[PDB]
């Protein structure tokens, strides 16, 4: 493909040199050519394609919810059709890394295959925004299982403080509450989640400390905000 | 919105 | 074109809501068709091109800039190949507003043809930042012309106070300093510039005094560093 | 860098 005859680790290099110059497109794109040659990704390299596409997918939705906005208070067809192209845009982008997914990473470790599953129920999340009809719940349902296999795996072979586990469970409790419609569950796994890392705080590690601290916290903010 | 990683 | 089957006050409507969106390239497109409906600009117009225009090559010098300098503390052709990629979407993106200048814009109204004169002027600049050679002071010698015209227009049609007058008198200061390699010329006409701007403060307009005084601050402080 | 408009 567009990468296809650039060397694997030139591709990863450049990645970097995108991140630094905040060219999250270039940055993804790179990722994704890595990704194709078919070799596993280590846990750097799977750090890399998450923030690259995490940047592209993020203003896509910034910019879907403002239109959304404007296109709420509006009720001329201007509106909706930029909606709508935004909208096919953040598709695109979501149904590339699900194809990356399920054709290339999900394949492994405990911690591997529990990141790429909580991608996978996280690029299902962005699509179920911006979803309607018969399609929509299809949607649904795919990220609910993507997120379930992860917790169980995350449970069983991970500390309740490990930050991927921790990050995984604030963003399964967030679809429940924003997307599942329901808030009861929500709240429950966010302060089962966040007692659970304290009760076994002595688990915390020198190497990822300071994320699993910072992912409490933010577990502690979404309570703040629900209760 | 709330928080996500 | 891309955008030849839509009204052109729809495409203005949406270049709006572009820039609520932070959808920058997307409005450029949008100013871009506007502009090829081949009636003139009006100042607000004028202003929403500029604007979009600014946003993305302004993002690509930035880049261009990391890059370029991660470079000169390398000194494996990674860095040289992405840069150069970058460089050349930079080239791409200046040679469309200026065709769009020479091709439609340029042609009317005073401060009109001093803003288009002006913006011939920043891209040639945006040029000159990564040109080399033969290619490079042939780019020099046409942004000088340009800010050159627009110099001339603006002394004898516009108040010393006009925030195009102060803005382009700003920004060939610059070219000054930064790419024709004379410090001396850029400060003499910044402080000319200013003191004029004082001397005749009266003329400030109530539609404009708030942009004026900005760039009479932005003027001091480019002295106040070249001091 | 200095400032521009
Ligand atoms: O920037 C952050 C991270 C990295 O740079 C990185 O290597 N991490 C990491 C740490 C330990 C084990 C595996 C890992 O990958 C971080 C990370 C943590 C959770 C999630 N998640 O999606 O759940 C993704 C990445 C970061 C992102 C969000 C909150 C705190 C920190
Ligand atoms: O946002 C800014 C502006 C607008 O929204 C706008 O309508 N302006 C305007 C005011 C009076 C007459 C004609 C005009 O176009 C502003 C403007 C002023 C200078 C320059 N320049 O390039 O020199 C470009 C645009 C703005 C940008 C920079 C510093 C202050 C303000
Ligand atoms: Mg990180
Ligand atoms: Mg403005």
């Amino acid at each position: 493909g567009a990468m296809g005859s650039m060397e694997r680790a030139s591709l990863i290099q450049k990645a970097k040199l995108a991140e630094q110059a905040e060219r999250y497109e270039d940055m993804a794109a790179f990722m994704k050519g890595a990704v194709e040659k078919g070799e596993e990704l280590s846990c750097e390299e799977r750090n890399l394609l998450s923030v690259a596409y995490k940047n592209v997918v993020g203003g896509q939705r910034a910019a879907w919810r403002v239109l959304s906005s404007i296109e709420q208070k509006s009720n001329g067809p201007e509106v909706r059709e930029y909606r709508e192209k935004v909208e096919t845009e953040l598709q695109g982008v979501c149904d590339t890394v699900l194809g990356l997914l399920d054709s290339h990473l999900i394949k492994g470790d405990a911690e591997s295959r529990v990141f790429y599953l909580k991608m996978k129920g996280d690029y299902y999340r962005y699509l179920a925004e911006v979803a309607t009809g018969d399609d929509k719940k299809r949607i649904i349902d795919s990220a609910r299982s993507a997120y379930q296999e992860a917790m169980d795996i995350s449970k069983k072979e991970m500390p309740p403080t490990n930050p991927i586990r921790l990050g995984l469970a604030l963003n399964f409790s967030v679809f429940h509450y924003e997307i599942a419609n329901s808030p009861e569950e929500a709240i429950s796994l966010a302060k089962t989640t966040f007692d659970e890392a304290m009760a076994d705080l002595h688990t915390l590690s020198e190497d990822s400390y300071k994320d699993s601290t910072l992912i409490m916290q933010l577990l502690r903010d979404n309570l703040t905000l629900w209760t | 919105f709330p928080a996500t990683v």
